[PDB]
């Protein structure tokens, strides 16, 4: 039972720049995994955008070079997404999902419309 | 609820189109009600209708199918409604339209191609809305359109990137006025295909911007250009430069308040041939003012100069020869203006100069001399107005240069002298003089004898005196057709005053003293000075005082159409008086003392009579004195004004408000 | 009959200008009764608008917000073609590029140009 | 503004009849048109200013315009009919206005 | 970065029978393929890792093979529940990459 919870903007207006926030309850999310950041295209494509390890050393996808953030929040156990220069083709919906051999547990999932 | 091939439904509170009407209908007027929509199901019945106009009423759109049930809609007036969002098919099947009438209607701004559709289209008013541009489409349209009108509204500036959608039309008139326009920008006129007349009145110019805009009309088609109302303080030689490259015929700069015209202002229109300059307040025209306006054949300047202010010289000042350009000037006004006089050569070089109207244009013209007219010598002026300018002496040989003048009206003015006639001298062509309302005219036998031409003279108020000569003033007058003697209190006439003009059509003698001249008792007989008048048709002898009608007096006048003999003492009348007015169609003794219409006397006269008036008459309600005349009334087709109203007896007391026709 | 042609480098590369040739013929360039432009679809289906151009007393050119400050069309009256033009084009810019005649009055497009696929990846 | 809006997708069994919606604010007050577009194709007009179709295009094609609502109709269906359709019109600064496109299928 | 094509048996299937998701790969991804559950509800939950093992509570018919570029998920025999979509990612190598998905629909 160690599940995870996103939440943030549903509108944002284009070549800005887009936030989200995934807490985490049951597990703190310094003890251990991996913890990602994957959308989902209208399409129903899937892509992963990015992790944050138990230690913090963390690991961007390239396709999002220089534009992509993500923290935490070790205080309040949770973790956040920034998203640079958030064009038209960054609609999706975002989830938030931990992995050690692949993502075990999602989150319920968030609509984002640029 | 109205028809005569015309359904006419205005002002009924109508919220329903109706269904009533004939189906063969060609023009509906449901203007004035409270419509709301005009479904096109409504209009499926009148499908003949080529003009509809539902003016004045809560329309807010139409729907197209509307148009698709009139094919045959040639003109549609949706004036003065809520009609202010148009889209591409309010009228896009309203194709047969050739007028487009939107006046009034809150219309902000137009979208895309509202018109794009209406190829035959000659005339859209789209004024007293909200527009705030010219922008009427997004493509070339309307190539048909004459007559595009946008008056009175929020439209500040003139953008060829709005107006080029006219690049294929031909502009009669296209009306600006009202608008508060602040640029010209450039092109903005060459863009419409032609442009003919341009309309900007009211519109809040100036000086040194209306140079631009002719800068802007150069290379028009212009022909007719209006800056009424321009508050165009003044003018310069630059100002219509640009006019220069066009051809304009007409120009209006009308109520402009103009002060000052410099000179050579209107040099450039060489073509100009109607010039409007009415009510300014122009201070003084130099030599030069009207240079280079040599094709112009109507000018009008009434009210043009400055008004005399307390008049230390106040007065407006026109130099000497300020008209010598004007060579083919056929007609001028210069009425209502504070001129100081003529000089001697004011009217030099009007060589066309036919008409000239110098109504009140003076402050006074005190004496009219052989010097006066002088610079009009060489112009062929035919007619010459000269009232209410306070003349008051006219000296022998004044009109001598009006060689060709055949009309001359100096009514309205204060002339107390003698007529010798020598004022008259030169007038060979004269055919009309008015000299009523003035102070004072005394007759000679020769006050006319230089003018035999003479057809028309009037003599209205002018307390004339002798005209009991010997050979009557009016004797040399032998073409005389209309003569006014009226308000002159005149208390003798000689028998033969009116002989030798056996030509005489109007007479006119009403208000004077001539009421004895036709008693029985007169000291040798009653005066028969309407003798020999065989052509007179209409004679008028209201207010003399008779009371007596000598049995002959009417007995030459057999072309007689109008009698005139009211309001006069007469009660009774000699019997056949009236027996040799055979083509009489107007007989008229309306406040008299009559009691009696006997058969003996009004028979021949009623005959046959367009028209009868006797009211107010202290009629006798008996049958030896009013009963033949009521059979004829009841009878006559003659009309007979308020019969039933103000023809009433009098007598006998039991007969009072009895209308008379009724016994 | 009416045809339009497309020609020019389907690969461009990042911050590079994209530039195309609509070629007419069966029909002038100059000619009234239509516009002509430039419609775009990026892989995703999304059929989107680009811009026009179109002449009345001189050419006038409106083009679509998001391309207002890169894009170019105008027409070369000596060979009867229009042409396209974005500069700085990022990979966003990828679809699939269709010059087209805009028709009169209400701006349907009768005739499309074959489409040229144009690239932007490094 | 103008935003035209029409189903994601439709199928018809072959030889039956199509229909495919285009609804907007007002859209009744427009002139709509037609493109059909078949895999990696340019688009076709088959119908323009929303009611009858070009010089080429079969009768079968036909279109409406009311109220809200605008339909492209394909009676008698054909397999080579299977393409997205797209309705569209313009708006004063954007010349060609668009739909999500409609993507037909038939047996 | 790294190529992800998903492919199935018989399109509609019949309710209680064996349905296989294959997924070919661009490279020798050293069977370190899994496999995502998806019900159009949204849910997304794990149900195969590192090809072959199967996550707790994931019910036996439920069974992932291949060994290389090639790839399989099999359902012993259908239900209604097993009625959603299915997508294949790999981990061998950065960036994690996922397939196209595959629709199970049954009727
Ligand atoms: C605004 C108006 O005219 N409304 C009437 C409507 O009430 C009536 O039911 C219909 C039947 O003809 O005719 C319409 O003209
Ligand atoms: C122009 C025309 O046809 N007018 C007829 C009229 O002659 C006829 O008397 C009336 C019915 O009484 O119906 C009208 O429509
Ligand atoms: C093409 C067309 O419909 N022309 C109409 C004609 O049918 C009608 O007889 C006439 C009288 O209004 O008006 C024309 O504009
Ligand atoms: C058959 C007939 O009556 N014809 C006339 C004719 O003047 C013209 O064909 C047209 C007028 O637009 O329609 C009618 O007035
Ligand atoms: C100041 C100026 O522009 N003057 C030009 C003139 O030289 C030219 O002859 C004419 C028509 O070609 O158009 C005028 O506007
Ligand atoms: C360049 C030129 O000829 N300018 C003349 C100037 O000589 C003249 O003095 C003035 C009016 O006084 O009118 C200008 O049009
Ligand atoms: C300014 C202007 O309109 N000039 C024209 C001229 O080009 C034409 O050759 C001539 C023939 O009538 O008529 C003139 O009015
Ligand atoms: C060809 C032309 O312009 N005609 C009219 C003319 O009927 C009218 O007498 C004149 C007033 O000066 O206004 C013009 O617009
Ligand atoms: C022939 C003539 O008109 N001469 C005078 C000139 O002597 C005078 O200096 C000037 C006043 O500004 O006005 C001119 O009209
Ligand atoms: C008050 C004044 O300077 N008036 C001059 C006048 O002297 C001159 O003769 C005329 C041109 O002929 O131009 C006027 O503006
Ligand atoms: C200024 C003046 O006295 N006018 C009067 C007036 O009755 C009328 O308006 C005019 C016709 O123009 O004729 C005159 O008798
Ligand atoms: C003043 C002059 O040079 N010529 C005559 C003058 O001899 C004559 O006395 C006067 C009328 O009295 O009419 C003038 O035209
Ligand atoms: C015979 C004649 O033309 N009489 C007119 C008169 O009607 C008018 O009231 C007056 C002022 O306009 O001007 C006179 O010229
Ligand atoms: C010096 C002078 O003024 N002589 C004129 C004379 O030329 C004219 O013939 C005469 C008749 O009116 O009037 C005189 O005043
Ligand atoms: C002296 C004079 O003008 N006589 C004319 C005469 O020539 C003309 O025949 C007649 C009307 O026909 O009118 C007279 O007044």
């Amino acid at each position: 039972q160690v599940q995870l919870k996103e939440s943030g903007p549903g509108l944002v207006r284009p070549s800005q720049s887009l936030s989200l926030t995934c807490s985490v309850t049951g597990y703190s999310i310094t003890s251990g995994y991996y913890w990602n950041w994957i959308r989902q295209f209208p399409g129903n494509k899937l892509e992963w955008m990015g992790y944050i390890s138990y230690d913090g050393s963390n690991n961007y996808n390239p396709s999002l070079k220089g534009r992509i953030s993500i923290t935490r929040d070790t205080s309040k156990n949770q973790f956040f997404l920034k998203l640079n220069s958030v064009t038209t083709d960054d609609t999706a919906t975002y989830y938030c999902a931990r992995a050690y051999i692949g993502f075990a547990y999602w989150g319920q999932g968030t609509l984002v419309t640029v | 609820t109205v028809s005569h091939e015309v359904a006419d439904c205005s002002h009924l509170k109508l919220t329903q189109v109706p269904d009533d009407l004939p189906t063969n209908i060609t023009v509906l007027n449901l203007t004035h009600n409270q419509l709301r929509r005009l479904p096109a199901a409504n209009f499926t019945r009148y499908s003949q209708l080529t003009s509809l106009d539902v003016g004045f009423n809560t329309i807010s759109k139409l729907e197209p199918e509307l148009c698709q049930k009139l094919p045959m809609l040639k003109v549609l007036n949706l004036q003065h409604n809520e009609l202010s969002q148009l889209s591409d098919k309010t009228f896009a099947f309203c194709t047969n339209l050739t007028e487009l009438h939107l006046m009034s209607n809150s219309i902000q701004k137009i979208k895309n191609n509202p018109f794009v559709k209406q190829k035959n289209l000659i005339t859209l008013d789209l004024s007293h809305n909200g527009l705030s541009s010219t922008k009427l489409g997004t493509q070339v349209q309307l190539e048909n359109l004459q007559e595009l009108l946008l008056s009175n509204n929020k439209i500040q500036a003139l953008k060829s990137e709005e107006l080029d959608i006219f690049a294929n039309s031909s502009l009669k008139k296209l009306e600006l006025s009202s608008n508060q326009i602040k640029e010209f920008s450039p092109g903005c006129f060459h863009a419409i295909g032609r442009l003919f007349g341009l309309f900007l009145n009211n519109v809040q110019l100036g000086p040194s911007l209306t140079e631009k805009l002719c800068l802007e009309l150069a290379n028009t088609s212009i022909r007719n250009l209006s800056l009424s109302n321009s508050q165009l303080s003044t003018t310069s030689n630059t100002t219509f430069l640009g006019l220069k490259w066009t051809n304009l015929t007409m120009l209006d700069l009308s109520y402009n308040n103009l002060n000052v015209v410099g000179n050579d202002s209107f040099a450039w229109l060489p073509q100009l041939e109607y010039f409007f300059l009415e009510y300014n307040n122009i201070q003084h025209l130099f030599s030069h003012s009207l240079h280079g306006l040599f094709n112009v054949r109507y000018l009008n300047l009434k009210r043009s100069f400055t008004k005399q202010s307390i008049s230390l010289a106040s007065l407006p000042k026109i130099d000497d020869f300020s008209f010598q350009w004007l060579k083919c000037l056929e007609h001028l006004n210069m009425e209502d203006n504070d001129i100081p006089g003529i000089k001697s050569n004011m009217f030099t070089g009007l060589i066309n100069l036919k008409y000239l109207s110098l109504s009140n244009s003076f402050t006074s013209l005190r004496t009219l001399t052989n010097e006066t007219f002088v610079s009009l010598a060489h112009s062929p002026l035919h007619i010459l107005n000269l009232t209410k300018n306070k003349i008051s002496k006219i000296e022998s040989d004044a009109f001598s240069w009006l060689g060709h003048l055949e009309v001359l009206d100096l009514g309205l003015n204060e002339i107390g002298q003698e007529l010798t006639g020598q004022e008259w001298r030169g007038l060979e062509n004269i055919f009309e003089i008015y000299l009523s309302y003035n102070k004072y005219l005394q007759l000679t036998r020769n006050s006319f004898a230089l003018v035999p031409s003479l057809q028309r003279l009037m003599l209205r108020r002018v307390a004339l005196k002798n005209v009991d000569s010997s050979p009557s003033p009016f004797q040399p007058l032998r073409n005389l057709t209309i003569l006014d003697l009226s308000n002159n209190n005149i208390a003798n006439i000689n028998d033969d005053m009116l002989e030798g003009l056996e030509k005489l059509e109007i007479l006119d003698l009403q208000h004077n003293n001539l009421a004895r001249l036709w008693k029985h008792a007169n000291p040798g007989g009653p005066i028969y000075f309407l003798k020999g008048l065989s052509h007179l048709h209409i004679l008028n002898l209201e207010s003399n005082g008779f009371d007596e009608i000598p049995v002959e007096v009417f007995k030459d006048l057999f072309e007689l159409k109008i009698i005139d003999l009211g309001l006069n003492n007469l009660n009774t009348l000699p019997a056949s008086v009236f027996n040799n007015q055979v083509s009489l169609k107007s007989l008229n003794l309306q406040k008299n003392l009559i009691t009696s219409v006997e058969k003996k006397v009004f028979g021949p006269a009623f005959r046959n009579l367009t028209e009868l008036d006797m009211r107010f008459n202290p009629f006798d309600c008996t049958c030896e004195s009013i009963a033949w005349f009521v059979n004829w009334i009841n009878e006559t087709h003659t009309n007979i004004p308020e019969l039933s109203s103000h023809y009433l007896c009098n007598t006998p007391p039991h007969y009072h408000g009895f209308p008379v026709r009724l016994f | 009959q009416v045809q339009l042609q497309q020609s020019g480098p389907g690969l461009v590369k990042p911050s590079q200008t994209l530039s195309l040739t609509c070629a007419i013929s069966g029909d002038s360039v100059s000619s009234n009764s239509a516009a002509w432009g430039w419609i775009r679809q990026s892989p995703g289906r999304g059929l989107e608008w680009l811009g026009i151009i179109q002449k009345r007393s001189k050419w006038y050119n409106n083009y679509a917000v998001k391309v207002k400050s890169k894009i170019t069309i105008n027409p070369d009256t000596s060979k009867n073609q229009f042409s396209l033009q974005l500069s700085s084009v990022t990979p966003e810019d990828t679809a699939v590029y269709y010059c087209a005649r805009y028709s009169y009055p209400f701006y349907s497009i009768d005739y499309w140009g074959q489409g040229t696929l144009v690239t932007v990846s490094s | 503004d103008i935003v035209l809006t029409q189903p994601p997708s439709v199928s018809v069994a072959p030889g039956q009849t199509a229909r495919i919606s285009c609804s907007g604010d007002n859209i009744g007050s427009y002139y709509v048109h037609w493109y059909q577009q078949k895999p990696g194709q340019a688009p076709v007009l088959v119908i323009y200013e929303d009611s009858e179709r070009p010089s080429g295009i079969p009768e079968r094609f036909s279109g409406s315009n009311s109220g809200n609502t605008a339909t492209l109709t394909i009676s008698g269906t054909q397999a080579e009919d299977e393409a997205d359709y797209y309705c569209s019109s313009y708006d004063d600064p954007n010349f060609q206005v668009f739909g999500g496109g409609t993507k037909l299928t038939v047996k | 970065d790294i190529q992800l094509t998903q492919s199935t048996s018989s399109l509609p299937a019949s309710l209680g029978d064996r349905v296989t998701i294959s997924c070919r790969a661009g490279q020798d991804i050293s069977n370190h393929l899994n496999w995502y559950q998806q019900k159009p509800d949204g849910t997304v939950k794990l149900l195969i890792y590192y090809t072959s093992r199967l996550h707790s509570g994931v019910p036996s018919r439920f069974s992932g093979s291949g060994s290389g570029t090639d790839y399989s998920l099999t359902i012993s025999n259908l239900e209604q529940e097993d009625i959603a979509t299915y997508f294949c990612q790999q981990g061998n190598t950065l960036p994690w990459t996922f397939g196209g998905g595959s629709k199970l629909e049954i009727k």
